[PDB]
């Protein structure tokens, strides 16, 4: 994995039989890369100066045995503006007996994690929670939130966390409006959002 | 745990389980250039053409100001410095120290 | 489709703008710090100093300006916030509801920090009756904060101040005595610098300290005066005017400090002193970074700070409207701050830009010294050479922790308990350190 | 046309070039943490970085052609 | 000659009668040549045209701003003419139009800062001491205007110079008139100057003249209205000559005293308002029974605002203030006055919001039984505002019996149309609810009694009254009676009086909304065909009301009615989208969604007659296509798409336009089959194809925004792009907005990468193109372009590398 | 003839005659309006206190921008009043 300073990551295969370095895959999207930490044989979890976490997967159409930079490419699966600068990625497991978590620390002293899901039903549940929570409760300083994460790039396939966790903070009549708008009780909603943190991260509640 | 310069990067020792700290600054003086710089400027305060009936160097060579709180003698445009250190995370103490050239800084 | 869900564990702890006041409405006093997007309110303890955090709130945007004021006769300070998008908000605290009540928004410009769009520099009047927003280009808007008899904030239309090809270094409004309000600005022209083939207008072009005037009766903004400066200028204090002390601005700049009232006022210069036995290059100057007006009913003294950790107790001297002496006198040596605040009963909140955050209690008031005071009245062609010295006035109450700027974090186990520790090497200069992070209960 | 940064059928590479410089520097000042990046990168203070940027607002790319 | 400058001052006629080039340019002519021209023919020609009373609103708005724009510059040539301009603008400050008054404020404001203050003083010297009340009137208001122009401390030494001079009662009266008109005009920002102004106007309170006592303390009032509400201590010397003057004098100056005291404690502290309220209250008791309308205005205002302080005790209000108040301030002669009608109402309401409910209404329970119409309207509004503010949680037993006996008692005799019995008893039952258990067949039996007869004027008010008593009859646990007037209303469907007919139908809507659909007393299979012929009517009330009735029945009891009748409902509701009422179209859309949920997309078809407007059929296709999933209607439109023929392809493209326009975000899984459909569409055939299909590119591009779809849209984009070089302005305009949508969905990067090719090409024709697209890119979201700039390496003379993007840690 | 005015927007709200009620202002849409409209203060005076923004009649109802022009971000420009010339 080559971290070019203007172009994106560059995939290089080395010929052990021939002593030759080969570039076979590239990008059309120039990103100002700082750091990376890989997860598998095909996805590269990068970063940016300005604050764009990006992950690009290699398509399985990429011929491993070959001889703008390449006609073949590698397509984006994620673009998610943070707003600060990320410096050291490391996939790990924070609590014993736990799961995977792609930890991003950032420049301003903060610590952010990332999450894989279980089901399209859970995901469209949280997605409808976003659909109504955005316009039915606007942000504080009036920033158009989709136009905030969608700052440089169109956002692809991320659910925000802290926007969707204001149900612990809104007014109770709007808890009635939203919880009854999706036909679910607030102990069911708040217990569902207890489950994620007690599952992955440092939450302490005992069943 | 206290350090000296702005640590760029460090790695784990796998075998004995220790740490390898590398430290690098732009606009800084190292230990030797600070030392002979201070003594040379002391000579330059003997050169001031006047009784040299008493010395400032008796107290002037006494206290190096702790750079923790008393600021840092920032200088230059192409100046550099470099320090490499091994450290044990159980206790506090340090293992080995290496210092390098003035205008050659570790990455 | 491998969707992802963001979450956070430790909020950003980097202070960038600290204003303060009374937002509880009571006699007690609270500090609005500002992080990158996490606005946060605090409270010190007047008995043991432990800063008990009270409210923290995401804004999901970019906090670019942050100025407090209070209307005539009120007792509840507000906050103005400038946004990244071209809309300004006004907030207000609620001690029982425990949230920020919005008041009013205005729409004036597009989104994103452009050139010609305002939101960059924010000017408030010291009487709370006027407020001004200003970019680094022609669009500068002025609002009027009228209060009706319904205890709300009847804002007005925007006021146009368009002007082709100008810059702005800084804008702080002027403590005028109940008049058509005056707004100061360090402009810079460059339409001279856009035609010359030889290109000498990159030289020979300097700041003007242009003043601006609102007209309440006739509803238009007119310009007051315009006078060239000499050397280029960073930030400006408003001298407290009204009935206590004169009305001016004192321009800190490259190695000098300069009062300049408009009028028949002669302008004092006084140079910034340098340490005994420097260990630097004499090419680099010395300017300032922060400023702290300590307005008391009887008097006022400033405390501004150099690059290299030196607080200066500027004790202004003057006449009724003329000025007499800007005499200087250092206060002590603390680590570097980017903004700081002084609290009643003598608390000083040194808010660093890097590493920890401090809180000092003023143990000795007044001027009780043996190292000599400086002046501008002395004849010297040689600058003042002062002494550096340990901690003598202030005392460190408590050390508020922070972690920024985290450079290189690794998550691994280097001990014999289960949980992977967080080894973070982070810091700045010789204050940097290595920090072991764990996560259990507060032992 | 009256908006600043409008091109037309005679605007040249120096004009377009110095425009993208000037709004570049306004964007650098526009953020809040890229200045912390430049202040951590080369060793300065933030006010020094802001002043150097504002002084390099009218300097750069020198004199025009002819 | 200067009459020659009148001949060039026919440019005024070019200004007032002007295009924006004549107004802007001619404005720049005279405003760039004002001091060049002079001062005499200026007013000689501006002045009588301003004098002409047939000037209009925007015309006069020209003919004040023009004096502003040329009085940018003249500063000292008005100095002989300040007197003349003031004599001509003697009117236009106190006159009828608020627009005229504020234009007078603007012109004398600008002339006031234009001239010199001492010239204003010695020029407006001979009008202080004339004989005439009207010239002291207009002159003192002119002083207020120039005071609002030049600020307060510029006038304060002159105010002291007049307020103490003993020369004329006309003059001292004039000076205090100036202070009051300054307070009314300025208003808000005289708080810090207020102690100073008190020390000017304070010594007009112990003087021999009833006039100066009157206008002095009246000016104290008109200042404290602006001081309201603090608790300020700037009123200290004000307390004593008032406190003496209360028991000292009697009269219209005592109206001027109590007016001031009411304006003087909305703000004062609790102990001060306590002791001083107790002080005023005894003489106020003494001055209750005074007759005059002004007197009742004053002391009714006084008890309103001395009650307004929170520090006043409800023991003292209830036990001490109220029994002479309700004892003495009620006549049945109180009818005609709206000022003391509404003022007595609002005063007693603001009593009740502090003192309670059951005591206030329990002192007008027996007052209800009267032969007096407007009187019963008054106490009806009283009980209704008290119950609407405080409710019935205070209202209790041994009261409620005589309450309902009162309400139904007076309710039995009611003839003329009033809204306070309907809104009245509606809010009453809003506070009653289930609590009225043992009474309901008397209520609804009396309702049917008023419903059998009486020329529909109380069948409408009673019908509305069922429509706002329905929810209690849900919560009542009695189920037979509402069935009984249910079938009585089921008879009640034939009437040519439509304004009442909408109330019967709205009563039917509020009933059917709350009635249990299990065991409907009426049969809906014969309700609905009797409900059908209403919907060919003309009037918006019965149209909206009946459409809403169709949608509530369809919203609830969908397990009943034959789909034949539902089908005639669908086609009957089709043409109603073409109305001119947004409420009609709101109802028609929503309930059309519910009956399209009843039948659905399956039976309904598309090829409906070579016919006209058809946008209601288009929106019908849209709402069916949303209310069920478009998996039927998108390949059905493909069957409508795959015909090789003219006159059709345009129409199905427009149905795509309104289609994606309506759905947006849920049509994200339904874009793929649209893409070859948009290939034969988007290929180069005809103007309507390119134009409307490009608008479909825009609307699709806005529906998918942040929703996981790009490469489809890029494959669109490569077919979009070569269409740019086209001459017609409409279709290039749709290309422009098309590229703006492709900007916001695709991103700035790929737009610019398909932009940079021929930016510097040696040909002006293609340059106008690529620059024009570049500007339309550039205005929208320039701040995103920072990372996506292509880096260009430097030449010899200038530095082109931003090293800020190239620092390395 | 018909052209936008495009000046600074104050606290003035536009009005619409009821015949042209359901439309948007610029793009002439009808779909999902959820936003407020401000207009300038120089064209809001005198004979124009309540007036249809588009055609010039007695206005009974407000003006809203569609959500398409909000996501497109066109509302931040000058005052959208169509002026005859
Ligand atoms: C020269 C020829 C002439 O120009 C000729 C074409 C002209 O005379 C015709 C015009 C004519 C009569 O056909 C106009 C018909 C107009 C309509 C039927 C519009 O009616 C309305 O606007 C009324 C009101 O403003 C909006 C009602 C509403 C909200 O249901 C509307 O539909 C919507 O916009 N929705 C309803 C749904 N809602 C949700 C939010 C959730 C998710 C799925 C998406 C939608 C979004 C907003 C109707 C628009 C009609 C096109
Ligand atoms: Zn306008
Ligand atoms: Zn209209
Ligand atoms: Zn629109």
């Amino acid at each position: 994995i080559v971290s070019d300073v203007q172009e994106s990551f560059i995939w290089v295969r080395y010929k052990r039989n021939e002593n030759q370095l080969i570039i076979f895959a590239d990008d059309t999207y120039p990103r100002w890369v700082t750091t990376a930490s890989l997860l598998d044989y095909d996805t590269v979890a990068g970063a940016d100066k300005f604050g764009n976490i990006c992950v690009v997967r290699l398509p399985p159409n990429t011929n491993d045995e070959v001889d703008n930079g390449a006609s073949q490419k590698a397509e984006v699966i994620m673009n998610y503006h943070v707003g600060e600068t990320v410096l050291s990625l490391q996939k790990t497991t924070l609590i014993p007996g736990g799961s995977e978590s792609l930890v991003y620390t950032t420049l301003s002293g903060g610590i952010g994690i990332l999450v894989p899901f279980t089901s399209h039903e859970d995901h469209d549940f949280f997605q409808h929670v976003e659909m109504h929570l955005r316009s039915e409760h606007p942000p504080l300083c009036g920033r158009d939130h989709l136009s905030f994460r969608s700052y440089y790039f169109p956002v692809k396939n991320v659910i925000d966390g802290d926007l969707c966790e204001q149900f612990n903070s809104m007014e109770p009549n709007k808890q009635k409006n939203v919880s009854e708008e999706l036909d679910r009780t607030p102990p069911e909603v708040s217990k569902k959002l207890e489950d994620i943190r007690t599952r992955y991260a440092f939450d302490y509640k005992d069943d | 745990f206290p350090l000296q310069y702005t640590p760029r990067k460090f790695v784990i020792h796998p075998e004995s389980n220790n740490l390898i700290i590398i430290e690098t600054d732009h606009n800084a003086y190292t230990e030797a250039t600070k030392a002979q710089r201070k003594q040379q400027m002391a000579e330059e305060m003997v050169e001031a053409a006047g009784e040299l009936a008493a010395e400032m160097a008796a107290a002037f060579l006494n206290e190096n100001l702790p750079e923790s709180i008393f600021g840092a003698p920032k200088a230059g445009n192409g100046q550099w410095a470099s320090v490499i250190r091994v450290m044990n995370p159980i206790q506090g103490n340090t293992l080995d120290l290496v210092q390098l050239e003035q205008n050659e800084a570790a990455f | 489709d491998m969707f992802l869900y963001n979450l956070t564990l430790q909020r950003a702890t980097g202070i960038s703008f600290a204003i303060h006041g009374n937002f509880s409405g009571t006699k007690q006093q609270e500090i609005v710090v500002s992080r990158g997007k996490i606005l946060e309110l605090l409270r010190p303890d007047p008995n043991t100093g432990k800063v008990h955090t009270l409210l923290t709130v995401e804004v999901f945007g970019v906090i670019r300006s942050l100025m407090a004021f209070r209307l005539t006769g009120g007792t509840k300070d507000y906050i103005v916030v400038g946004s990244d998008s071209g809309r300004i908000v006004i907030l207000e605290y609620q001690p029982s509801k425990n949230m920020f009540e919005k008041i009013h928004q205005e729409t004036f410009g597009k989104s994103g920090c452009r050139r010609i769009v305002p939101g960059q520099f924010l000017a408030v009047d010291p009487k709370g009756r006027a407020v001004m927003i200003s970019a680094i280009e022609k669009q500068k808007l002025v609002y009027i904060l009228n209060r009706d008899a319904a205890a709300r904030l009847t804002i007005s239309s925007p006021l146009e101040a368009h002007k082709a090809n100008t810059l702005v270094y800084h804008v702080v409004g002027v403590d005028v005595g109940f008049e058509n309000p005056m707004f100061a600005c360090l402009e810079m022209d460059y339409e001279e610098a856009d035609n010359d083939p030889t290109g000498e207008a990159a030289a020979n072009t300097q700041q003007t300290l242009t003043f601006y005037e609102l007209d309440l009766g006739l509803n238009h903004v007119v310009r007051k005066y315009s006078e060239p400066l000499e050397e280029h200028g960073n930030f400006l204090i408003t001298v407290p005017g009204g009935s206590d002390g004169p009305s001016g601005v004192l321009i800190c700049s490259e190695n000098y400090i300069t009062y300049k009232n408009f009028g028949d006022q002669p302008d004092i210069r006084c140079p910034i002193p340098r340490r005994r036995n420097d260990l630097d290059d004499p090419e680099r100057g010395m300017i300032f970074v922060c400023s702290a007006t300590h307005k008391t009913k009887s008097m006022f003294f400033f405390l501004a700070q150099t690059e290299q950790g030196d607080i200066f107790k500027i004790t202004l001297e003057t006449d009724e409207d003329m000025v007499t002496e800007i005499r200087l006198k250092y206060f002590d040596t603390v680590p570097v701050a980017a903004a700081m605040c002084v609290l009643k009963t003598g608390f000083l909140f040194v808010a660093s830009e890097f590493g920890n955050h401090y809180l000092y209690q003023i143990a000795h008031l007044g001027d009780d010294d043996e190292e000599p005071e400086f002046s501008s009245a002395m004849p010297l062609e040689d600058t003042f050479f002062f002494q550096p010295r340990p901690l003598k006035n202030l005392v460190l109450v408590d050390e508020l922790d922070s972690l920024s700027p985290i450079l290189f974090c690794q998550i691994a186990d280097l001990a014999n308990e289960d949980t992977p520790q967080l080894y973070v090497a982070c810091g700045r200069g010789p204050r940097s350190s290595l920090r072991v992070l764990r996560h259990g209960l507060e032992v | 046309s009256k908006y600043i940064g409008t091109g037309h059928a005679d605007t040249t590479k120096w004009e377009w070039l110095v425009n993208q410089h000037r709004d570049s520097y306004c964007s650098y000042m526009g953020h809040f943490d890229l200045l912390n990046y430049f202040a951590i990168a080369e060793n300065e203070s933030k006010a020094r970085v802001r002043f150097n940027l504002m002084e390099k607002m009218l300097q750069p790319c020198g004199p025009p052609a002819d | 000659e200067e009459q020659k400058e009148r001949k060039i001052m026919k440019l005024l006629l070019k200004i007032k009668n002007g295009t924006p080039p004549m107004r802007k340019a001619a404005l720049r002519q005279i405003t760039d040549k004002a001091r060049e021209f002079g001062a005499g023919p200026l007013f000689n020609q501006i002045l009588p045209l301003l004098m002409s009373p047939t000037l209009e609103d925007q015309e006069r708005h020209l003919l004040v701003k023009v004096i502003d724009r040329i009085l940018y510059k003249l500063d000292d040539l008005v100095r002989p003419y300040v007197h003349k301009i003031l004599v001509v603008i003697e009117p236009l400050l106190i006159d009828e139009d608020y627009y005229a008054r504020v234009e007078g404020r603007e012109i004398i404001s600008n002339l006031a800062k234009a001239a010199g203050l001492a010239t204003m003083i010695s020029t407006m010297r001979p009008d202080i001491d004339n004989m005439d009340e009207y010239v002291r009137n207009t002159t003192a208001r002119a002083f207020a205007v120039v005071a609002s122009a030049l600020g307060i401390p510029s006038l304060l030494p002159f105010l002291k110079a007049v307020c103490k001079s003993k020369k004329s009662w006309q003059a001292r009266h004039t000076g205090i008139k100036i202070v009051q008109q300054i307070a009314i005009l300025m208003g808000c920002a005289i708080l810090p100057h207020l102690r100073s102004l008190v020390e000017i106007i304070e010594h007009g309170l112990v003087d021999e003249q009833q006039k100066v006592r009157t206008i002095s303390a009246l000016a104290i009032a008109a200042l404290a209205e602006a001081a309201t509400p603090y608790g300020i201590e700037s009123f200290d010397s004000v307390l004593k000559p008032l406190w003496k003057g209360i028991r000292q004098h009697r009269g219209k100056g005592l109206a001027a005293f109590l007016k001031a005291i009411g304006y003087l404690i909305p703000l004062m502290d609790a102990e001060y308002a306590n002791y001083y309220t107790r002080e005023v209250m005894l003489i106020l008791i003494r001055e209750f029974q005074s007759p005059d309308e002004e007197m009742k205005k004053i002391v009714l205002k006084v008890v309103k605002q001395c009650c307004g302080t929170d520090g006043v005790e409800a023991n003292y209000i209830k036990t001490e203030i109220l029994p002479p108040f309700f004892k003495h301030f009620w006549q049945h002669r109180m009818a005609l006055d709206r000022r003391n009608y509404r003022q007595l109402v609002d005063t007693t309401v603001e009593l009740a919001n502090k003192v309670g409910a059951a005591e206030i209404i329990s002192r007008i329970v027996d007052d209800l039984k009267d032969e007096a119409e407007q009187y019963r309207k008054m106490v009806m509004e009283t009980i209704e505002k008290i119950m609407g503010n405080l409710g019935a949680a205070d209202i209790d037993h041994k009261l409620e019996e005589q309450l309902i006996d009162g309400i139904l008692y007076a309710f039995q005799e009611q003839t003329t149309e009033d809204s306070v019995m309907l809104n009245g008893f509606g809010t009453v039952v809003n506070a009653l609810g289930k609590r009225v258990k043992p009474y309901l067949p008397q209520i609804c039996g009396t309702v049917l009694w008023r419903l059998n007869n009486k020329s529909a004027k109380v069948r409408q008010q009673a019908a509305d009254l069922i429509s706002r008593t329905a929810v209690v009859m849900k919560t009542c646990q009695e189920e037979k009676l509402m069935g009984h007037l249910g079938v009585v209303l089921y008879e009640y469907l034939g009437e040519e009086y439509p304004e009442v007919l909408g109330s019967i139908l709205g009563a039917l809507k509020a009933i059917v909304n709350v009635i249990g659909m299990h065991k409907m007393t009426p049969p809906i299979k014969d309700l609905l065909p009797r409900l059908t012929p209403i919907l060919k009517n003309r009037h918006e009330k019965v149209q909206e009301n009946c459409i809403d009735l169709v949608g509530r029945i369809a919203d609830r009891g969908a397990e009943y009615v034959s789909a034949r009748e539902w089908m005639r409902i669908c086609f009957e509701l089709l043409e109603l989208l073409k109305a001119h009422k947004k409420a009609i179209r709101r109802a028609t859309v929503n309930t059309f969604g519910y009956i399209a949920k009843a039948i659905g997309p399956h039976d309904v078809l598309a090829t409906l007659l070579e016919r006209q407007n058809r946008v209601c059929t288009t929106v019908a296709i849209a709402i069916v296509a949303e209310t069920c999933s478009p998996f039927t209607v998108l390949p059905a439109l493909m069957n409508e798409y795959r015909v090789p023929e003219l006159n059709v392809q345009n129409g199905v493209l427009k149905s795509l336009s309104f289609l994606f326009e309506y759905i947006g975000e849920m049509g994200k899984d339904y874009i793929y089959a649209v893409t070859p459909l948009l290939e034969d569409a988007l290929m180069d055939r005809d103007l309507v194809h390119r134009q409307t299909a490009s608008a479909v590119v825009q609307h699709m591009s806005l529906g998918v925004y942040g929703f996981g779809c790009e490469d489809s849209l890029n494959h669109l984009l490569n077919y979009v792009w070569p269409n740019v070089f086209e001459t017609s302005p409409h279709v290039i305009q749709a290309v422009m907005g098309a590229l703006e949508g492709l900007r916001v969905a695709i991103g700035p990067c790929r737009m610019l990468q398909y932009c940079l090719q021929g930016l510097f090409h040696p040909a002006r024709k293609v340059r106008d193109v690529y620059w024009k697209i570049y500007n339309s890119i550039y205005i929208g979201s320039q701040d995103a372009l920072i990372a996506h700039y292509p880096r260009i390496y430097n030449d010899d003379k200038n530095t082109y590398i931003r090293y800020e993007l190239d620092y390395i840690l | 003839d018909l052209i936008f005015c495009r000046k600074q927007a104050g606290v003035a709200i536009g009005r619409l005659c009821e015949k042209c009620d359901g439309k948007c202002v610029i793009c002439d849409s009808y779909v999902r309006p959820c936003t407020l409209v401000r207009i300038c203060d120089e064209c809001n005076y005198g004979s124009y206190q309540g007036r249809c923004v588009i055609c010039g009649g007695p206005g009974v109802s407000d003006a809203y921008y569609c959500k398409e022009c909000t996501i497109q971000e066109k509302d931040r420009d000058g005052c959208p009043k169509i002026v005859n010339l």
